[PDB]
């Protein structure tokens, strides 16, 4: 149906510029205002501005005037937002959301765009299999894990066997220290399919465009 | 401009209880308030527009009320998947502003933390590092003590506690206590032990393993 | 012998309500409330009065005093003051023409609405008409509606595709042809001014009894009506909320000065003509004073008349009245206000008195507008003219119809703006400056205080003296410089005017101005003597 597919995460050095796209689909693109909402880590939603796709009618917020520049293209039904003078405060998630003209609600949003403004080098993650020992008592279920150590920025994805299954996967948030992140993942799966079948965790780092897959071994 | 104030940053409720989040605006708004539901890790989802009207695709358990400045979002039958952070937003005056955000935490019965200790893998011992892990899964509430024991002594340097958010299925928190050490220090000690003190029981749960090729 | 002494007015109240009739118009109704609520709200009253006291009032009273004292036209009075500036009298004659091309077409719209308002079901209520598109979405229809960028209201559809038919023109480039309905409306207008001007000051002065008093009645009905509407305090809040920070902007004062000037309209020759037909013994200080204070307060209450209905309209919609009051111009009264009064009981009544009120507002002002020019030409070419008044009056009226034929087009509205912004404002400001400087500096403000001292019996205060010598020509100079420095890009109905419009505008702004430096060249070029000799005999008026 109505889909707003935004662009991927961006790691940009402070002081530079960055442009974010927003592919709209599933409705008459010229029939709705295209908005941009900023969401800082742990903060509330922040309205950047809107744009009329017909003529590029940008209506900004006084707080973002000269900070963001909204553009639009009808030939591909895609709205863009460009940001200059990047600081540490801009390291936030940005959404592009559709809205009618009245009443002005935000019915459909995008998945978000993680922006990290830091001069820290893109560090690839170290994937180390967190496997149970060989002396443990195998009960009705075994808990497994995979450790992701030392990466930047927070763009990372830990999957388990192409997403099948994952009805008991506990993913622990990443922690930042000395400019590098570190997280861990776990999965509770019964003992009647291990170690008979194959269980493998896949760690993907989009900012460094790397993907290391490690299989758990007791 | 308009200042939307949500005085209560957190609200505790249970599955099936009647919950209601408040929203205070700067001036008179008539009936121009929209309520959004942002689930952890998802985009904000529109639920209510113009104070009381529900948006399409929203279950009957979500309602809205208020007329003037103060507005209220009501859920009659809270489900495990209704766990989210709710925002209120005005839609009359330029610019459009939002509320501070009210996280709805679900209250349930106590649960015993399942503690599992993990020895450093061979790929990490190969790299020259060794991290002993201690997972604490499915417990309630969030308040829980985690104590480390390298060889019986409470280890405190290099310990990181990571609490996940509440669950959307059984409403059970889960945390990870990580004890990261070097390889040289790992091959000079054997049986690692991590214990957890929770309110479910007075005696902390003690877990141990051996370094000598398990 | 023969004519000799000029005629005299029929009563004091006729000329009081007559100059009030010139002063009060459409702009008093909607322009001042918009510019007021936009520039700091109620705080705008603080500079507006200053720009009144120091700027509008002195020019108003000076013009009026000269008019009643010298009893001459706009062209013949310069013969007896400063002959080289006689071209001023000509300039106004051109300026007025440009104004009469668009000012009455607006009254034609209000007239087209008025005759279209006699039906039991008003046309701009439903969408099942012959002019509505598929975007037309209206009320008494399913609730929950969520407006779209392309959607359009039945009032906007009616004003756009019917009375204007502006969708049938692409802009200034292609605006033809002519809407015969507005041609018949404005023809009826030129008729109703024809039977109110053709005889002279007696008929204008008698029609003014109705054309200047009824707007207060209609404004009173819509005032007490708009006050009883639920949630009307929003428009009043947005209308009078003090935002003193906007007073720090050097623009706001400029807006206030331009407003009070173009709402008192001194130095246009209309006050000269209206003042000419009065008693020499008759006081005029009190006259000018009260008349202005009426135009200002009338504007003040008109603000409530508009923003109460706009407040109710912002209550039925969703507040922040500024959004429902974004567009200032013909759309604030013909669309928003009409759509607002559509949802009220006995809507035929309030509609009829509203658009009838619009015509009633324009009528008196245009009476006076023509009155000044007619007096000027009759006094400048006597005996060669005055053979009949209906001849010259008929000529100028049919001339105004042919002048409005460019405005009766589909894109006529476009032209209306081009003529409303570019042509009148700079030139009128200029001629008011040159006129004020010529009466205060050339003729000498001392001899003027002697003329008023012979007029009312007492010399005008040192306040009026310093206002005429310095404060007033600086008041006009302010708006002149601020205008020339930042001419405005203008847009109407989702259509930005071409970059070259200003060029066209400047032509229409200067094609009327060319007469005064060329007349100074004609005077100084026609009488031989030396430059110092001929300009000294050309600056001093007739001795006998
Ligand atoms: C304020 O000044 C006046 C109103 O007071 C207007 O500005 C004015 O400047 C131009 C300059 O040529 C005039 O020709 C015109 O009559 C008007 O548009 C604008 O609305 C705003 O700039
Ligand atoms: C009344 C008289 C004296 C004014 C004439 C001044 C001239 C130079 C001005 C007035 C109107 C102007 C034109 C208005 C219309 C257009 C059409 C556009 O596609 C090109 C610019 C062009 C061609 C302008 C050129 C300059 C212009 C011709
Ligand atoms: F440049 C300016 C001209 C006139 C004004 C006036 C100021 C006072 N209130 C009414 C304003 C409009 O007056 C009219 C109406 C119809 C006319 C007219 C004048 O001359 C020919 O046909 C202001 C500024
Ligand atoms: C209002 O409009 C939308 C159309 O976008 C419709 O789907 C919805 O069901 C309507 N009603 C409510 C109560 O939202
Ligand atoms: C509604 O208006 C838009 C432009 O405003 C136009 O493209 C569309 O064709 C219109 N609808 C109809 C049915 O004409
Ligand atoms: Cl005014
Ligand atoms: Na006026």
């Amino acid at each position: 149906e109505v889909q707003l597919q935004q662009s991927g995460p961006e790691l940009v050095k402070p002081g530079a510029s960055v442009k974010i796209s927003c592919k709209a689909s599933g409705y008459t693109f010229t029939d709705y205002y295209m908005n941009w909402v900023k969401q800082s880590h742990g903060k509330s939603l922040e309205w950047i501005g809107n744009i009329n796709p017909n003529n590029g009618g940008t209506s900004y917020n006084q707080k973002f005037k000269g900070k963001a520049t909204l553009t639009v293209d009808k030939s591909s039904t895609t709205a863009y937002m460009e940001l200059r003078s990047l600081t540490s405060e801009d390291s936030a998630v940005y959404y592009c959301t559709r809205s009618p003209v009245r009443p002005y609600y935000f019915d459909y949003w995008g998945q978000g765009t993680t922006l990290t403004v830091s001069s820290a080098k893109t560090t690839p993650p170290s994937v180390y299999p967190l496997a149970p020992g060989c002396g443990d008592t195998t009960g009705s279920s075994v808990t497994l894990g995979c450790l992701v150590k030392g990466y930047f920025p927070e763009s990372v994805t830990v999957t388990w066997n192409s997403g099948s299954l994952s009805s008991s996967v506990h993913t622990f948030p990443a922690l930042l220290q000395s400019g590098l992140y570190t997280m861990s993942s776990s999965v509770t799966v019964p003992s009647s399919t291990w170690p008979s079948q194959t269980v493998t965790c896949s760690v993907a780092h989009p900012a460094s465009s790397t993907t290391v897959d490690k299989k758990l071994e007791p | 401009d308009i200042v939307m104030t949500q005085s209560h940053k957190f609200m505790s409720t249970s599955v099936g209880d009647r919950v209601s989040i408040t929203c205070k605006a700067s001036q008179d708004v008539s009936t121009a308030v929209a309520w959004y539901q942002q689930k952890p890790g998802q985009s904000p989802k529109l639920l209510i527009y113009s104070a009381s009207y529900r948006y399409t695709g929203v279950p009957d358990r979500f309602t809205g009320s208020g007329s003037g400045t103060d507005f209220t979002f009501t859920i009659s039958s809270v489900q495990a998947e209704d766990l989210a952070v709710y925002y209120c937003q005005q839609h009359y005056s330029i610019p459009r502003t939002f509320g501070g955000g009210t996280k709805l935490e679900i209250k349930r019965a106590d649960a015993a933390p399942t503690v599992s200790i993990f020895p450093p893998s061979s790929e990490q011992l190969t790299s020259g590092g060794a991290s002993v892990v201690c997972f604490l899964n499915n417990f309630y509430p969030k308040d829980i003590n985690v104590k480390w024991k390298i060889d019986g002594s409470e280890r405190q340097n290099g310990v990181l506690n990571s609490w996940t958010d509440q669950d959307s299925k059984d409403s059970t928190y889960s945390m990870s206590s990580t004890l990261t050490l070097t390889k040289d220090e790992y091959e000079r000690h054997n049986s690692y032990t991590c214990e957890a003190t929770h309110k479910t029981s007075t005696s902390p749960i003690v877990k141990s393993f051996n370094r000598n090729e398990c | 012998g023969s004519q000799g002494e000029r005629e005299t007015w029929g009563k004091k109240v006729d000329f009081l309500l007559s100059v009030i009739g010139y002063a009060v118009d459409l702009g008093n109704v909607w322009r001042f409330p918009y510019i007021c609520a936009q520039n700091g709200g109620g705080a705008f009253l603080l500079p507006y009065t200053i720009m009144a006291i120091f700027g509008g009032i002195p020019l108003f009273y000076m013009e009026l005093a000269l008019g009643q004292y010298h009893r001459n036209g706009c062209i013949s009075i310069w013969r007896k003051i400063c002959p080289i500036f006689k071209g001023i009298g000509y300039a106004i004659c051109i300026i007025a023409f440009y104004i009469a091309s668009y000012y009455n077409t607006i009254m034609a719209w209000a007239l087209y609405y008025l005759i279209s308002s006699f039906t039991d079901q008003l046309p701009w209520t439903s969408c099942k008409n012959s002019w509505n598109t598929g975007n037309c979405t209206n009320y008494f229809s399913e609730d929950n509606i969520t407006w779209t960028l392309h959607s359009t209201s039945p009032a906007e559809e009616f004003y756009t595709r019917h009375v204007l038919q502006i969708h049938r023109s692409k802009g200034l480039q292609d605006l033809g042809g002519i809407s015969w309905q507005l041609a018949l409306c404005i023809m009826l207008i030129f008729t109703v001014i024809y039977f109110s001007i053709w005889k002279g000051v007696k008929t204008s002065g008698k029609v003014v009894w109705v054309t200047a008093t009824f707007p207060y009645i209609a404004l009173s009905v819509l005032l007490v009506r708009g006050a009883t509407l639920p949630g009307a305090w929003r428009g009043v809040l947005f209308y009078l909320k003090p935002n003193w920070q906007k007073l720090l902007e050097t623009g706001v004062w400029i807006d206030a000065a331009a407003q009070i000037f173009f709402s008192l309209g001194p130095g246009f020759g209309v006050l000269l003509a209206f003042a000419s037909y009065n008693k020499f013994n008759n006081n005029c200080y009190q006259d000018a004073l009260v008349t202005s204070v009426v135009n200002c307060m009338t504007s003040f209450v008109s603000g409530f008349v508009i923003f109460t209905v706009l407040g109710y309209m912002a209550e039925m919609r969703n507040e922040d009245v500024s959004e429902v009051a974004k567009d200032a111009g013909p759309s604030l009264l013909f669309i928003t206000y009409a759509e607002a009064i559509a949802n009220m009981p006995a809507s035929t009544f309030f509609a009829i008195i509203f658009f009838l009120m619009l015509i009633t507002l324009g009528l008196d002002s245009t009476f006076a507008g023509l009155e000044g020019v007619i007096t000027a030409v009759l006094d400048e070419f006597p005996h060669v003219w005055a053979k009949r008044r209906e001849r010259f009056v008929l000529a100028v009226v049919i001339t105004c119809f042919f002048g409005s034929l460019v405005t009766l087009t589909f894109g006529g509205a476009y032209v209306v703006k081009l003529l409303e912004e570019y042509a009148t404002g700079p030139a009128v400001l200029t001629v008011a400056l040159i006129e004020a400087v010529a009466v205060s500096w050339f003729y000498g403000i001392t001899q003027f205080c002697r003329d008023v001292k012979e007029m009312l019996g007492f010399s005008p205060g040192w306040f009026w003296r310093i206002c005429w010598v310095a404060i007033s020509p600086l008041f006009l100079l302010f708006i002149i410089a601020s205008f020339l420095m930042s001419p405005p890009q203008l847009r109407l109905f989702q259509y930005n005017y071409p970059y070259w419009s200003i060029i066209l505008g400047y032509a229409i702004g200067t094609s009327s101005f060319i007469c005064i430096p060329t007349y100074i060249a004609y005077r100084l070029i026609i009488t031989p003597g030396t430059f110092k000799e001929r300009i000294i005999k050309s600056i001093t008026p007739e001795t006998p």
